[PDB]
């Protein structure tokens, strides 16, 4: 009994032609649907629970796309596309996917007609090439200009990105606070010398920046209440060696005939910590820190002379505070000098909502301070730091890049009007194209319109009336439910976000399109 | 709060109702346009049933979603009313309902785009009616073998086209029918149509007559009568009954002989009766008994049983002969007048296929069109016969409303444009709604395009650019034209080519298409119910 | 075209909310939170009883117990059992309300939903309500900074504080006890005291009025040896954390004897060492010891030949309040022990504190001591913690109050000025803005309601009433008679409260359901 021989695997699928291009468009819309809310100064954040019951709320949408872990293969480019911008510029990670699923959406009904994917793809690749430099041609610097303070620019970039998030009624002050903070960050730029300290409890309005370095942690040995918590000017010593009698140093087994040579030995032994905990003394310090664990007994010498301690430090911690009081980490306790010794304009160690915190700042020079993070509530603590990151990575950019572009969707009409007059030019069939990605491109006000419960037809109209000739930057205003000068009202967003976002969104497009079937395997 | 199901609310809905719409539109987006390619159904247990006509497909195609069962009703009545354009509705119906909501989708408030679309109807059956033609100037059977053929093409029967319209052609003129006095009717489905698988269409013939799917009753009983007596009778024919509860109770019996004897001599003297009058053929619905068959034998005459009702309705209507689903009188005694009778110059059972069907040939009373089918399989003859129906009704729609329509995508090529100057007058936000009713219905070429296999925006827009110009220059009599085309590829003027539709198909179509869309549009929740 | 496709996996199971269908079902889970916590609000108010998943039982008023032992599933009623435990570790009581505060506001929140509000104005509004509130409390709060020594503004606070909890019975004097605790160990130089030094230790057994603080530390271990002397007027003490044991380099290490004079020489340094040390801790003119670890059996009875009672397994904690206590030091070897780092203390002496169970030991140290232990007894296992929980949350509040020090009447007088404040603003709101002043005002309003409740009166005329004085007098100092007496002068009925703590409460509620309006999609999968 023959039987035919099969091809590929048995319930391998397949799926070829123009269903298969407009089912995976139906997807990345389906996707957009799941984030199509989420941007606006009255936009929206979503809640999703893992399957280990784990709550995470977030609004800023590549975050949430990595939470909602995608099956469909074409829609994990969408949300690739999230983590690309994330990593780069950003809010309007949430615009960015918006701008992918509608330039799908508006070339979906010419697909449905039989065009070579590969004429879309260059229309599209054109138009971008375009829109990208029309947007470098009106991008704004301030430099050049006289009323611009070198953080004002800052300030505004920091208060337009931030009033989408969980705090948009802090923007006045968390602007603030982050400007001052990164401002110190030079010339490294990395973020990973100012860590996010997600204190529980407290009202945000009472989150703290210190100029200097903070920990959440401690461990509690003997005395580390018995010394002063108090040193009003004192010298950080800092030990990446341990402190402690051969606890975890090199393993030996010791042959001792004289019963005094015993004695002598673990004499010794507890010679060796007495001699580093002289070495420690002797230098003078009073603060010391260890990312290793810390003997109870030299707790103990420092608690009876009155040096401070602790053990177990994050090594992130410690890195932060040795760049920040300026002294380096050391392992030989025996090469101390003072030279090594960090200094600290006042030391404290302070409740706050029943956690035991440590406290070291005023240091003149130090590039790298904390957020002491306020919250009432575990899911703050995640989305706050979610949004700050935000700030913090957008607004390090723009000091990087003094270029700035108005908000409110403004640039997005702006390239609208400047695409559509452009498709005029060229005639056939490339004209519909840029015609569609225009119609696309206008997305990003009527969903913040959309959100805002307005006609944004009647807004969209107006739009465009008046942005063919009266003025560059007039986009939406939330509150006054119209057009306004945003740039005056200072809605500014960093010119490489809205780039990077176009750019991306045209390669998605060209990604998916270029596209005609799949082939699945168990 | 309801039990056994749940509901679903705004978006989720509307998507999900056009999600099903355009999938029952994709089910038949490939069977419309001289080069649609037609459907088959492997039923579940091999009866398949090739069909492009989209009504036949819709209603062997199992349904359970809401909106698509509109939808396949309302292929239905399209059906009902046209016969073609099932090729088409469903198509408008789904592409209207896509941009209403894609209008929709954003926010746009539905019950403006409700009337917005009943005047975009409104608009569009008027400027139609400025933009009929009408076929009595033209000649009758040319324009009629036009329509024919141009409804000939998309289905199986088109390459035979030039024959079967003027097959179609000649039968629908047999038919003529003199109406409520004062029209000239034409009924459909008055024609018969006859599958018989084995020869071509090529041999397919047409009769100048009626034609039965019956067969000789009695194998001695003659085959071929050149005299025209024919005679119908719905009254059956059995030794009688007492027909309600007469019990028959015996005190003398001598007589049960006797009684037996009539019992089969009544339906002997009813024989006699028929048979005296002279009167060769006989037709009846009831039974036939072999009591009554050899009596005719031995009178030689023809007799037929089991025929179907409407049959020798038909066959009364024909040769003149009257239905009698008795014998009786003004005067209680049962009798049989001559004057009863119907003619025909020929009656004769023919073998097509090993099989034995009646022919009748030329009733004198009123001329009768019958056509008998020739084929490969069942499969065809019985979709081609689905094809002629449709066929017919065409036919009778241009002649019962002289007036004719051009073929091929040219009602919507100038729609499209007409609409979207017209919407700028409205001023109101209705005129969006107008737009995109324009671009939607532009739906037809684009699926003409795609199925043909061309580039299809590039056709579509010569198409807009020549009636854009037909809108241009007010002296159109050189500056109005009307056409499209697929075997070339290329625009044409279908009035040249003889590419023409009704009038009646597109109008009720567009109607139809407007009345399903308001249905649907207003929708925004649906509430399940787990059965009981 | 039509046929399903996957999305996300388990697609069947990942079921979804979206919008105001969502919000209303947030609403009413947070309504039933509120219903479920309303009752334990007030003095007047009725408490809960919790059932561990192990089967233990637990009986308490505090809602930050109430919502931490409950097994929600719903994940807003997580989110308000984090708002509860935030509230509580930053101030202490008023969680007694918090969520009351939030499931209120949340429900009126609804109300204007209802009229189609968009919920983003609606927490923009409330976050001015909020900041309205807290800088008219501010405005009309009074101070204890003018105070004298604090000795009974800190007395009464306690008093109020302790209002609602069941061990009000004698609560006179646990308000003395957490008083004197929090001053005896408060920092005033630094206005914080860390709660490490408070030794909370309750004890079954005895009345609940025989709890006592105790100037000294107490520690759950008997004497080393059982025939030491029970009692010790003198109070010399040693603190060791090496072991009365031959000494051990930690490393791996062990000696290699080989000959009989060998053997010999480490038998007699056995005792020797033994010896020494002995002679080492009566050199030092110690009187008593305490080690942290085990006692070789032989050393511990040559230690009862010297007179110097000790106790053998001591928890680092314990040991070093009594190195704080005592005023000594912890010593790592004897060698290196001398009298200066010797602890002294008034009285140690054991207690047969149970009638027929093992013993306890006190140490009433008589100088000053930066900590102190507080010792609970009753009839109960859930009523000493619940006086656990009740006596913890009072040291809180005094402790916040050491922090800032101005407070405001309690009684809900305070919210119920901030109401009208609110609802004056409410006139130059303007607009829509105006209806979520109003609204949070009426939200506000239902502390007044809530006590008023739990006090069987009605509570609208009591609380109309109480507008109506507040509004023809000024004095922002008329709450509701809670314990039915004819003067709603609060002030003279001495119920007060922090100023940071109905901030803070207000402040943090704003926030919590300022992000519960913020949310509308969400995504549960099916379990």
């Amino acid at each position: 009994m023959p039987t035919p021989v099969i091809l590929l695997k048995e319930g391998t699928d397949s799926s070829q032609g123009i269903p298969q291009l407009v089912s995976n468009i139906s997807a990345c819309q389906v996707i957009a649907e799941a984030v199509r809310t989420t941007l606006g100064p009255r936009g929206m954040d979503k809640l999703i629970v893992d399957g280990r019951g784990k709550a995470t709320i977030s609004n800023d949408g590549a975050t949430i796309l990595k939470l909602l872990d995608v099956v469909h293969p074409a829609a994990k480019t969408l949300v690739d596309i999230a983590k690309s911008q994330d990593a780069e510029v950003g809010d309007g990670t949430t615009s960015v996917t918006l701008l992918a699923a509608e330039f799908l959406k508006q070339v979906k009904p010419y697909v449905e007609e039989g065009l070579h994917p590969q004429i879309i793809i260059r229309a599209f690749r054109t138009a971008t090439q375009l829109a990208v430099n029309k947007i470098k041609e009106i991008a704004v610097t301030v430099k050049k200009a006289d009323k611009v303070e070198q953080r004002k620019l800052l300030e505004k970039c920091a208060m337009t990105a931030l009033s989408s998030k969980l705090i948009s009624q802090q923007k006045a002050f968390f602007a603030k606070m982050v400007v001052d903070a990164v401002m110190m960050l030079d010339d490294l730029l990395q973020l990973k010398m100012i860590g996010i300290k997600k204190v529980q409890g407290g009202a945000l309005e009472d989150s703290q920046l210190v100029a200097g370095v903070a920990f959440k942690k401690t461990f509690s040995y003997a005395g580390f209440e018995m010394q002063p918590k108090k040193y009003h000017n004192p010298k950080i010593a800092l030990l990446n060696v341990e402190l402690e009698l051969k606890a975890e140093k090199d393993n030996a087994e010791i042959r001792v005939h004289t019963v005094e040579d015993y004695q002598a030995i673990v004499d010794a032994e507890w010679n060796i910590l007495y001699d580093k905990l002289e070495k420690i003394h002797h230098s003078g310090a009073k603060v010391v820190l260890s990312k290793l664990p810390i003997g109870d007994v030299a707790t103990q010498y420092f608690a009876d002379r009155d040096m401070f301690c602790a053990g177990r430090v994050p090594e992130e911690d410690l890195k932060r505070t040795m760049m920040a009081c300026g002294g380096s980490i050391q392992t030989s306790v025996n090469a101390l000098s003072a030279d090594v010794l960090g200094r600290c304009q006042v030391f404290e160690e302070t409740q706050i909502g029943g956690e035991r915190y440590n406290f070291f700042t005023g240091c003149p020079k130090a590039k790298t301070c904390t957020f002491i993070l306020r919250g009432g509530a575990e899911q703050f603590m995640e989305e706050t730091e979610r949004s700050l990151h935000d700030a913090i990575m957008i607004v390090r950019r723009a000091i990087k890049n003094d270029s700035v572009v108005a908000g409110g969707g403004a640039i997005e009409m702006e390239l609208s009007k400047y695409l559509r007059d452009y498709s005029r030019t060229i005639p056939g069939k490339q004209q519909l194209l840029i015609g569609a990605y225009a119609k696309a491109l206008e997305i990003i006000p009527r969903q913040l319109c959309d959100n805002a419960g307005f006609d944004a037809t009647n807004i969209l109209n107006k739009l465009r009336a008046r942005h063919a000739q009266g003025g560059t930057w007039y986009g939406v205003d939330i509150n006054n439910e119209d057009i306004a000068d945003n740039f005056e009202a200072f809605v500014w967003e960093p010119a490489m976000v809205r780039i990077n976002a176009l750019t991306a969104a045209s390669e998605a497009a060209c990604l998916i399109v270029s596209v005609d079937e799949t082939i699945k395997n168990p | 709060l309801s039990v056994f199901g749940d509901r679903s609310t705004g978006e989720t809905i509307r998507s999900q109702n056009v999600m099903a719409a355009a999938s029952i539109a994709n089910i038949v987006k490939s069977s419309l346009g001289p080069v649609g390619l037609d459907k088959m159904l492997v039923d579940d247990i091999g009866d398949v049933t090739i069909t492009n006509d989209g009504a036949t497909i819709l209603k062997l195609l199992e349904v359970e979603h809401p909106a698509a069962k509109v939808l396949c009703e309302l292929a239905d009545l399209q059906d009902k009313e046209v016969g073609d354009g099932t090729t088409s509705v469903v198509i408008i119906a789904a592409e209207l309902l896509k941009n209403a909501d894609e209008l929709v989708k954003q926010k746009i408030h539905p019950t403006s785009v409700i009337s917005g679309y009943r005047l975009a109807c409104k608009e569009a059956v008027r400027y139609i009616n400025e933009n009929l033609i009408v076929n009595t100037d033209e000649l009758g059977r040319d324009c009629l073998i036009n329509a024919a053929k141009t409804s000939m093409s998309s289905k199986i029967i088109g390459i035979n086209g030039d024959f079967f319209a003027n097959m179609v052609v000649d039968a629908v003129l047999a038919i003529k029918y003199t109406d409520i006095r004062g029209q000239p009717r034409y009924p459909v489905n008055s024609v018969n149509i006859l599958k018989a698988h084995g020869r071509s269409q090529m041999e397919s013939m047409l009769i100048s007559g009626y034609a039965l799917n019956c067969v000789v009753g009695s194998q001695g009983m003659p085959k071929r009568i050149v005299n025209a007596k024919i005679a119908c009778l719905d009254f059956s024919l059995q030794k009688t009954k007492m027909k309600l509860g007469v019990q028959v109770v015996i005190t003398d019996p001598e007589k049960l002989d006797q009684i037996r004897q009539r019992e089969s001599d009544i339906t002997k003297e009813r024989i006699q009766k028929i048979l005296a009058t002279g009167a060769n053929v006989i037709l009846t619905t009831g039974g036939i008994d072999d009591m009554c068959l050899k009596y005719f034998v031995e009178a030689g005459a023809m007799a037929v049983r089991r025929v179907l009702k409407r049959d020798l309705k038909r066959i009364a209507k024909a040769s003149g002969a009257t239905i009698l689903s008795t014998l009786a009188n003004l005067e209680g005694e049962e009798t049989f007048e001559a004057a009863m009778l119907g003619q025909a110059e020929e009656v004769v059972q023919e073998r097509i296929c090993d099989d034995e069907l009646i022919l009748i040939k030329n009733t004198k009373a009123r001329t009768s069109a019958s056509i008998i089918l020739r084929g490969a399989n069942d499969f065809m003859c019985d979709e081609m016969e689905r094809s002629l129906h449709d066929a017919l009704c065409v036919v009778k729609r241009v002649l019962e409303s002289k007036s004719v329509v051009p073929g091929g995508g040219a009602v919507e090529a100038a729609l499209s444009i007409y609409l979207e100057n017209y919407a700028t007058s409205m001023g109101s936000r209705e005129q969006l709604a107008i737009a995109e009713f324009a671009r939607s219905l532009l739906v037809i070429p684009n699926t003409l395009a795609v199925n043909a296999a061309q580039d299809s925006t590039d056709l579509v827009a010569k198409l807009r650019a020549f009636h854009n110009e037909a809108q241009v220059n007010p002296e159109r009599k050189n500056l109005k034209w009307i056409g499209l085309d697929l075997s070339n590829g290329k625009p044409r003027d279908n009035k040249q080519a003889g590419v023409f539709e009704p009038t009646i198909v597109k109008v009720k179509s567009l109607k139809f298409a407007t009345e399903a869309a308001i249905t649907i549009l207003r929708i925004d929740d649906l509430i399940k119910l787990h059965p009981e | 075209y039509g046929r399903p496709f996957l999305i996300i996996k388990d697609q069947d199971r990942k079921s979804r909310l979206m919008g105001l269908e969502a919000l209303k079902s947030h609403i009413m889970a947070a309504k039933a939170v509120a219903n479920t916590m309303r009752t334990s609000l007030g003095p007047n108010g009725l408490d809960k009883m919790m059932v561990d998943k192990d089967g233990d039982v637990t009986v308490t008023n505090d809602g930050a117990t109430i919502l931490s032992m409950m097994d929600v599933d719903h994940q807003i009623a997580k989110l308000m059992v984090e708002l509860s435990k935030s509230q509580d570790d930053e101030i202490g009581d008023g969680t007694t309300g918090v969520v009351v505060l939030a499931g209120a506001l949340l429900e009126e929140a609804e109300q204007l939903l209802d009229r189609g509000i968009h919920p983003i104005r609606i927490a923009d509004g409330y976050e001015q309500a909020a900041r309205v509130a807290i800088e008219h409390l501010d405005k009309i709060s009074d101070s204890v900074l003018v105070d004298i020594k604090d000795t009974e503004p800190l007395i009464q606070t306690a008093k109020t504080t302790l209002g609602s909890k069941v061990v009000n019975s004698c609560h006179r004097q646990m308000a003395e006890i957490a008083v004197n605790a929090v001053l005896t160990v408060a920092d005033m130089e630094r206005r914080d005291v860390d709660f490490e030094l408070i030794k909370v230790e309750g004890k079954v057994g005895g009345r609940l009025e025989d709890t006592k603080l105790i100037k000294g530390v107490i520690v759950d271990k008997d004497f080393s040896h059982p025939q030491m002397p029970k009692k010790v007027e003198d109070a010399k003490i040693a603190i060791l954390t090496c072991p009365f044991e031959p000494p051990k380099p930690k490393t791996k290490h062990k000696l290699d004897v080989t000959s009989v004079e060998d053997y010999k020489a480490l038998q007699k340094y056995e005792k020797e060492k033994f010896e020494e040390m002995i002679q080492q801790i009566k050199e030092t003119g110690a009187n008593l010891a305490i080690c942290q670890w085990g006692f070789d059996d032989e050393a511990n009875h040559l230690l009862l030949q010297n007179n110097l009672p000790a106790v053998r397994w001591v928890g680092g904690p314990e040991i070093e309040l009594i190195a704080i206590a005592t005023g000594g030091r912890i010593v790592p070897r004897f060698s290196e022990l001398t009298a200066e780092k010797l602890g002294f203390a008034g009285l140690v002496q054991e207690i047969s504190f149970g009638t027929t169970k093992d013993k306890m030991l006190v140490i009433e140290q008589c100088k000053n001591s930066r900590a102190v232990t507080i010792f609970i007894r009753g009839g109960n296992k859930m009523i000493i913690e619940e006086a656990k929980r009740s006596l913890h949350d009072a040291l809180c509040v005094i402790r916040n109050l050491i922090r800032d020090n101005r407070v405001v009447y309690g009684g809900g007088a305070a919210e119920i000025s901030c109401a009208l404040a609110v609802s004056q603003e409410a006139d130059k709101c303007p607009t829509l803005e105006q209806y979520a002043m109003r609204a949070f005002a009426d939200a506000l309003e239902v502390i007044p309601m809530a006590l008023s409740e739990n006090s069987g009166m009605n509570p609208i005329q009591t609380m109309t009433e109480v507008r109506a004085r507040q509004v023809k007098e000024m004095n922002p100092a008329l709450g509701i008679d809670c314990l039915h007496k004819g003067t709603n002068d609060m002030k003279q009925q001495h119920v007060i409260e922090t100023l940071i703590g109905k901030k803070q409460q207000i402040s943090l509620a704003t926030q919590m359901v300022r992000m519960i309006l913020k949310i509308d999609d969400i995504r549960k999968p099916g379990e």
